[PDB]
């Protein structure tokens, strides 16, 4: 009760006459909400990683991937990529 | 909206109510911010 | 002649930690910072009037 | 202010990073954050005065 809040912040049992400045009563939050982009096409991870051929490192290859959902778990699950270390992001957080 | 939830729009966490606004974005806009530089009005994807 | 200035109070948390509870969590282990705020504060107020 | 760390936003820290770093940064901002509000309460305690 908030006599009892009273006390515990001054630590005392006796409460002498006055007011007194205890928390605050942020209202907290009921439902959950997430809104995302409306695309379901997937990422064309593939081709890039399953390619025949690399070019060579002078004249390295780049691919735009846009417009699509990536999903990283199906580049995770395979066990033979073994160095993946990433800079400025958790690679768990990558999926969300 | 007008109910305090906590949203998350294209991985943008936070907590509050979403209220209609007239903020006139201009089209390269994606959201609005505050004078200490916290998400104040955001478009929301899929309804622009 | 100046008497008195503005009473002002400051929600530790609110403003150290925004919405994030963690966040809070976090804080809680740095000790009784926002107590001394507070009290500080409180001091301040009750010589204005 | 970013106070040395990646973002001035708590959720993208949290949201962005593997929790035993997430932690430095939310140290970094919490002890600027908290810094900037002692020199707020010092400078009122002097106006008081
Ligand atoms: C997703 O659904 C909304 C609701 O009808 C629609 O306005 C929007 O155009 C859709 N997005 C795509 C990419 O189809």
């Amino acid at each position: 009760d908030p006599l009892s809040e009273t006390k515990c912040t001054l630590k005392s049992f006796t409460v002498e006459k006055g007011i007194y400045q205890t928390s605050n009563f942020r209202v907290q939050p009921t439902e959950s909400i997430v809104r995302f982009p409306n695309i379901t096409n997937l990422c064309p991870f593939d081709e890039v990683f399953n390619a025949t051929r690399f070019a060579s490192v002078y004249a390295w290859n780049r691919k735009r991937i846009s417009n699509c959902v990536a999903d990283y778990s199906v580049l995770y699950n395979l066990a033979p990529f073994f160095t993946f270390k990433c800079y400025g992001v958790s690679p768990t957080k990558l999926n969300d | 909206k007008n109910k305090c939830v906590n949203f998350n729009f294209n991985g943008l966490k936070g907590t509050g109510v979403l209220t209609e606004s007239n903020k006139k974005f201009l089209p390269f806009q994606q959201f609005g911010r505050d004078i200490a530089d916290t998400t104040d009005a955001v478009r929301d994807p899929q309804t622009l | 002649l100046p008497v008195s200035m503005t009473k002002t109070s400051v929600d530790c948390t609110m403003y150290i930690c925004g919405d994030s509870t963690e966040c809070s969590n976090l804080l809680l282990q740095y000790g009784s910072f926002c107590t001394q705020l507070k009290r500080a504060l409180t001091g301040i107020a009750v010589e204005q009037d | 202010s970013k106070f040395g760390a990646i973002s001035s936003v708590l959720n993208d820290i949290f949201s962005r990073l593997d929790p035993p770093e997430a932690e430095v940064q939310i140290d970094r901002l919490i002890t600027g954050r908290l810094q900037s509000l002692q020199t707020y309460v010092t400078q009122q305690l002097i106006r008081a005065a």
